[PDB]
């Protein structure tokens, strides 16, 4: 359908980016647009058909170009924190018409004057409370990533070696560790809740893993610490 | 296929008062497909500054014009409309008839 | 008064040196307002008063717009001269618009052309489309399959056009809502016909009639087209042929924009 | 146009109807969509009216009255999985499709068999932190961010063990203050009477 690419950035501010967008259903229409926090979307560029563009309501900062009908690359020249946003690319069979729109994925992009304090998550797992298991019968493990920063980060939970789902849940949102910063550092929850039964196999595997997008080869790294580079961070438990 | 060949009209824009400035119109409608030649002729050759509106959209599909210029009417001074077309084999001329 | 918006498209397949695939324009009643077509690219005014009380953004925008209907309307054409078989230049043509009546009742209308012949035309009250053979049987039934483009097409007639018209109206009321009362004559032409001459009118439409004895109306009248002067008036004429060996007395009757006018001959 | 209005979020019961309210002001209109927007992931079209009246797709219904100038987009027999935002677009007369900021559904499960408790998870190896868990709440408890800035309390998260068909709520609480329990973790929300703190 309609592919996007790459879906999460961690850029500082004067690097030229450009965000990738094709869709192979022969779709005339194209657009970007950003999604930000108390907004409605907001239409950056669009195009109605190849070897036509049109300035959006929010266009500073930004250029596109419809040689051909597939491809609608949204270029920033030359990046600035306030393009820190979601951006998604849409298509839509005719402009202006009652076809609807067909999104994209989304590109997380975070636009940092600094690269300072860009952080990996901590990842922790916490095995069962053993009065959880007597008295309901369940058993909860609990994930915890803390300390990164930006929060561009996807946690899952792997049992023997596959991804599940089921009895998972978490957060919808990561907490600022400390709400009034404005570069607070981040922390996400998960919940992985089993049977006691299965819990209770010796051979039974639990991992929780945390990707992070960070920075990448070309990016200067000063700090004394490790350069956050994009990675996966993981803990792991056993049953009993 | 239906091709529609065109309705043409000479006329002036105010009654002709032989010696008094006027406007010599060419009306040229009801044609189709568009494309179309307009000339306004004086004694008999084509006038050089002739205007015309933009090609013009009817309801029934077919398309009209207006070719015009100023000129002053003679007693000795004949005019006329040459028009081409598909459906014409070679050019019409229409007199303007006073 | 009665007035009407309508836009019409024209494209053209296999077009000779020069001449636009493409053309779309505007009209108030009888008054261009708007043009665009595949060699300019650009939506422009063909009226000073619409230049003057319309953004640059909206020119923009429907500028935009017209880019990817010209895209379309290209498509389309194509996809009709396949399926007639049809080889060499062929045309294919829209027309969209509403009339707000002077009672203030409205019509609606939307309607193709294939070769200058109607192709299909839209119901707005029933909701479909009318196909003339079997290549716009067809098509019609790909249009009908997707029912929320007919009810936009009923709002949009409905509601919207009737809005830009009003809206237009207001820009052009100047030139729109005024009125040159017509000059008329009646001229004698081994046969001897009479003619009815009305000429210096604005708004075109004008009615004229030849009546014999003032309680008949004549037949076998000739009637002339309104034409443009080339000044923004209209001219006309109608035409008796008079019967030596009858008796009967004839009169001119024109009507223009509320008032009877009556020339006895 | 110029504006778009829907409430900023809702909350509503599993197995209820909400009703999601969307004006506009524009100038023209030339119809109005509706797109669901699970959180992380792209808008996908629900609906769109342009004419009077109501319109059925499944559990959801979507309203227009062009005079008063709003819609509704009407869930039946709600869900966890309709948890998500809803946005509302109109074309105006340009056609320019105008977006409202979107409305948050929040669903609140139903907790057939409550058994509140706090529970201590066992301490990693590998971290100085210790971790509280407040599950198996009903729906109409909230958890409030803590006061002490050096514990961290996480929102009540909805999970479901699809296998034996079984939801429940919970909230995570962690710190590495020495002088932190889990009898304590949540001493700022207010929790039900019967929650059942295990002894050390
Ligand atoms: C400037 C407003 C040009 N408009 C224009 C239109 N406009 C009418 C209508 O919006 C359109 O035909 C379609 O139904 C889509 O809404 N139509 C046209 O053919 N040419 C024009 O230049």
């Amino acid at each position: 359908g309609i592919t996007q690419a790459p879906t999460s950035q961690i850029l500082a501010a004067g690097r030229r980016m450009t965000l990738r967008c094709t869709q192979d259903m022969r779709h005339n229409a194209m657009y970007w647009y950003r999604q930000d926090l108390g907004l409605g979307l907001r239409l950056i560029h669009y195009s109605n058909t190849a070897g036509t563009t049109g300035k959006g309501e929010v266009p500073d900062g930004y250029s596109v170009s419809r040689a051909n009908t597939d491809d609608f690359p949204l270029t920033l020249a030359s990046a600035v924190p306030s393009q820190t946003s979601v951006y998604f690319c849409a298509s839509s069979e005719a402009g202006g018409n009652t076809g609807e729109l067909f999104f994209g994925e989304g590109s997380r992009l975070t636009v940092l004057e600094d690269l300072k304090n860009v952080f990996p998550p901590e990842v922790a797992v916490f095995e069962p409370s053993e009065a959880e298991i007597s008295h309901t019968q369940k058993a909860t493990l609990v994930c915890l990533a803390t300390g990164f920063y930006p929060d561009h980060v996807e946690l899952s939970w792997w049992v023997n070696g596959k991804e599940v789902h089921s009895g998972v849940c978490t957060d919808p949102q990561p907490l600022k560790e400390q709400p009034a910063l404005n570069d607070s550092r981040y922390a996400l929850s998960s919940r992985l809740r089993v049977s006691a039964t299965f819990w209770q196999n010796p051979r039974n595997h639990f991992r929780c893993q945390v990707q992070f997008y960070g920075l990448s080869e070309n990016d200067e790294w000063t700090q004394d610490r490790a350069k956050p580079v994009t990675q996966i961070v993981s803990a792991e438990a056993w049953g009993r | 296929m239906i091709q529609r060949t065109p309705k043409i009209q000479v006329y002036s824009r105010h009654p002709a008062e032989n010696g008094k400035s006027n406007f010599l119109n060419c009306y040229v409608s009801g044609f189709h497909p568009s494309d179309i030649e307009v000339d306004l002729l004086k004694n008999g050759e084509r006038i050089e500054k002739v205007e015309h509106s933009d090609l013009s959209f009817s309801k029934d599909w077919s398309f009209y014009l207006l070719y015009y210029t100023e000129f002053t009417p003679t007693e000795k001074d004949e005019y006329a409309c040459r028009v081409n077309h598909v459906t014409l084999s070679q050019p019409k001329i229409v007199k303007w008839d006073r | 008064r009665t007035h009407s918006l309508r836009y019409f498209r024209l494209g053209v397949s296999d077009p000779i040196h020069g001449v636009p695939e493409f053309i779309s324009v505007g009209y108030v009643d009888s008054h261009p307002i708007t043009t665009y077509d595949s060699v300019t690219r650009q939506k422009e005014p063909r009226a000073p008063w619409m230049a003057e009380n319309l953004a640059p953004d909206h020119w923009e925008r429907y500028t935009q717009l017209l880019r990817g209907w010209q895209q379309m309307f290209k498509v389309e054409l194509k996809r009709l001269q396949r399926h007639y078989n049809h080889s060499g230049s062929h045309t294919y043509q829209r027309m969209i618009g509403c009339e707000l009546l002077e009672d203030g009742s409205t019509t609606g209308f939307l309607q193709y052309a294939y070769d200058g012949q109607d192709f299909l035309i839209f119901n707005k009250d029933t909701l479909s489309w009318l196909a003339v053979d079997n290549v716009a049987h067809t098509i019609k039934q790909a249009w009908e399959a997707n029912q929320h483009e007919l009810l936009y097409q009923k709002n949009w007639l409905e509601e919207e056009c009737i809005a830009w018209l009003k809206r237009f109206l207001e820009y052009g009321k100047d030139t729109l809502q005024r009125t040159e009362p017509p000059l008329v004559r009646v001229n004698r032409k081994g046969v001897t016909a009479l003619f009815c001459k009305a000429h210096g009118f604005y708004p075109p439409e004008i009615y004229m009639t030849w009546m014999k004895n003032g309680e008949e109306i004549v037949q076998e009248i000739d009637y002339g087209d309104i034409l443009p002067s080339g000044d923004g008036t209209y001219q006309a004429w109608a035409s008796i042929e008079l019967d030596p060996q009858s008796s009967n007395l004839y009169s001119c009757h024109v009507e223009h924009s509320g008032v009877h006018m009556v020339l006895q001959v | 146009g110029q504006n778009i209005d829907q409430p900023t979020e809702m909350t509503a019961t599993e197995g209820a109807i909400v009703q999601i309210n969307c004006t506009y002001q524009t100038s023209g209109f030339n119809g109005l969509f509706w797109y669901q927007q699970h959180a992380g992931e792209a808008p996908t079209f629900l609906s769109y009216n342009v004419l009077d009246g109501l319109e059925e797709k499944g559990r959801f219904s979507s309203f227009l009255s062009r005079s008063k100038g709003y819609s509704y987009l009407l869930l039946k027999e709600l869900q966890m999985k309709d948890s998500a935002s809803y946005l509302c677009a109109v074309m105006d007369s340009n056609f320019q499709l105008i977006w409202g900021a979107g409305t948050k559904l929040i669903i609140k499960p139903d907790i057939q068999n409550p058994d509140p408790a706090v529970y201590q998870l066992r301490d990693s190896k590998s971290s100085d932190k210790s971790v509280c868990l407040f599950t198996d709440f009903d729906s109409q408890t909230n958890v409030s961010q803590s006061k002490d800035s050096d514990v961290y309390i996480t929102d009540k998260c909805v999970l479901d063990m699809r296998s034996m068909d079984f939801k429940s709520n919970s909230a995570v609480a962690w710190s590495n203050k020495s002088d932190f329990a889990c009898a304590n973790a949540f001493n700022n929300s207010i929790i039900p009477e019967d929650t059942f703190f295990p002894s050390p």
